[PDB]
């Protein structure tokens, strides 16, 4: 059916979210980076230490209710 | 170690010249690798977290063959959460890895402005940091140790044997940096040569090759 998460930034900030599953996640990557601002391509969405991808859904990642989605930038080095 | 770079160069230069950013070239292990990431490898930019962590997983594909040892490699995130919030931070991104059934651990080590590697060799029992710039980061290893005693219990309820597991740094006796951003480059044929357990022959003049050669790697998903 549909399960209730909490997308939790490095600042601690919390963005709720609904989603359906076994649809990809891309829509709730791009409503987030959408109120950031920022590019896509500037943030990582990992659940539990996986990568999200546009084609993952809540069904085959573990995620069930309440769960959270940690978000990290991207990391350069020289 | 040699292999030639053939019509690939005409290949190579086709995704190195400019075009929309954020198209995706290369999919696999559920990852992507867009213009921008594959942007760079070009001349003598920073290598970033996606190009790393896929050419990581290649590896780990790899290892997967006969006569080479297995391999889990961490996401990049992994250590600088790990050190910064503790092991429950990160104690179920493993929830589907048993770190104990295979003979190598990579932990590619992001440091804000320069990238580093430390392994865990559980055949040697060794914990080994890998710095082309020099550098000695035991306290690494120590917290790798640290997370491997939290990581036997909790996933499997066993106290963790500590025996003969040193943690050491690599002084002057892997090739250095030379200049100052082939440092991903470094990271990622450090664990090229490790998890083919042979031993690193590269200098810094192989990186202008490596950068380019890897550029095919990745979009070809092979490695050479």
């Amino acid at each position: 059916d549909h399960i209730n998460l909490k997308v939790a930034g490095q600042d601690g900030s919390v963005v709720q979210f609904k989603i359906k599953r076994h649809t990809p996640l891309s829509k709730l990557m791009k409503a987030y980076c959408e109120r950031q601002g920022l590019s896509m391509r500037q943030i990582r969405f990992r659940f539990d230490g996986q990568p999200i991808n546009e084609t993952d859904t809540p069904a085959q990642l573990e995620m069930e209710d309440e769960d959270t989605i940690d978000v990290f930038q991207q990391q350069t080095g020289g | 170690a040699p292999e030639i770079t053939e019509e690939m160069e005409k290949e190579i230069k086709n995704v190195f010249r400019n075009g929309n950013q954020d198209e995706v070239l290369s999919e696999a292990f559920r990852l992507t690798i867009t213009r921008k990431d594959i942007q760079t490898l070009n001349h003598l930019n920073w290598l970033n977290d996606e190009i790393i962590n896929f050419y990581m997983n290649m590896l780990m594909e790899r290892s997967k063959e006969k006569g080479l040892p297995s391999v889990h490699a961490f996401n990049t995130f992994f250590f600088t959460k790990l050190k910064t919030a503790g092991y429950q931070a990160v104690k179920r991104w493993t929830k589907k890895v048993d770190v104990f059934s295979v003979d190598i651990l990579l932990v590619p080590i992001h440091l804000g402005v320069h990238w580093c590697l430390a392994v865990v060799d559980f055949r040697k029992k060794n914990i080994t940091y890998y710095d082309s710039m020099g550098g000695i980061n035991n306290e690494a290893c120590r917290i790798l140790l640290q997370y491997l005693k939290q990581e036997s219990i909790d996933k499997k309820r066993k106290e963790f044997d500590t025996n003969g597991w040193q943690l050491f740094s690599k002084k002057s006796q892997i090739p250095q940096q030379m200049n100052g951003s082939d440092c991903g480059m470094f990271a990622c044929k450090y664990a090229d040569c490790i998890t083919k357990d042979r031993p690193i022959n590269f200098t810094q003049q192989h990186m202008p090759y490596f950068r380019k050669r890897m550029v095919w790697e990745i979009l070809h998903r092979k490695l050479l």
